[PDB]
């Protein structure tokens, strides 16, 4: 029972770093759309 | 996270430190210069009658 609640309590650190990670990817990505649809913008405004 | 932690030397270094650390808890037992659970025990048996 000891080991269970050790692995599992470490398991919720690890699993607390890959939330973290997965926050940055998904802030990166939004970022990324946000530049994306200014480049759609450009593009459409580039029509002259 | 697999692929986080960069620093998995400084992890093994750690754990080698703990091993050693149980191979010294191994050791250290000189309870009558018969080591009980590391080197050669005889296994013994002691007489009760």
């Amino acid at each position: 029972l000891s080991n269970q609640i050790s692995g599992l309590n470490v398991a919720t650190r690890n699993a607390n770093d890959g939330i973290s990670l997965a926050q940055t990817a998904e802030g990166a990505l939004q970022q990324s759309t946000n530049i994306l649809q200014r480049i759609r913008d450009l593009a459409l405004q580039s029509a002259n | 996270g697999s692929n986080s932690d960069a620093d998995r030397a400084a992890l093994q270094k750690e754990v080698a430190a703990q091993q050693a650390e149980l191979t010294r808890i191994s050791d250290t037992t000189t309870f009558g210069g018969r080591k009980l659970l590391d080197g050669s025990f005889g296994t013994t048996s002691f007489q009760v009658g």
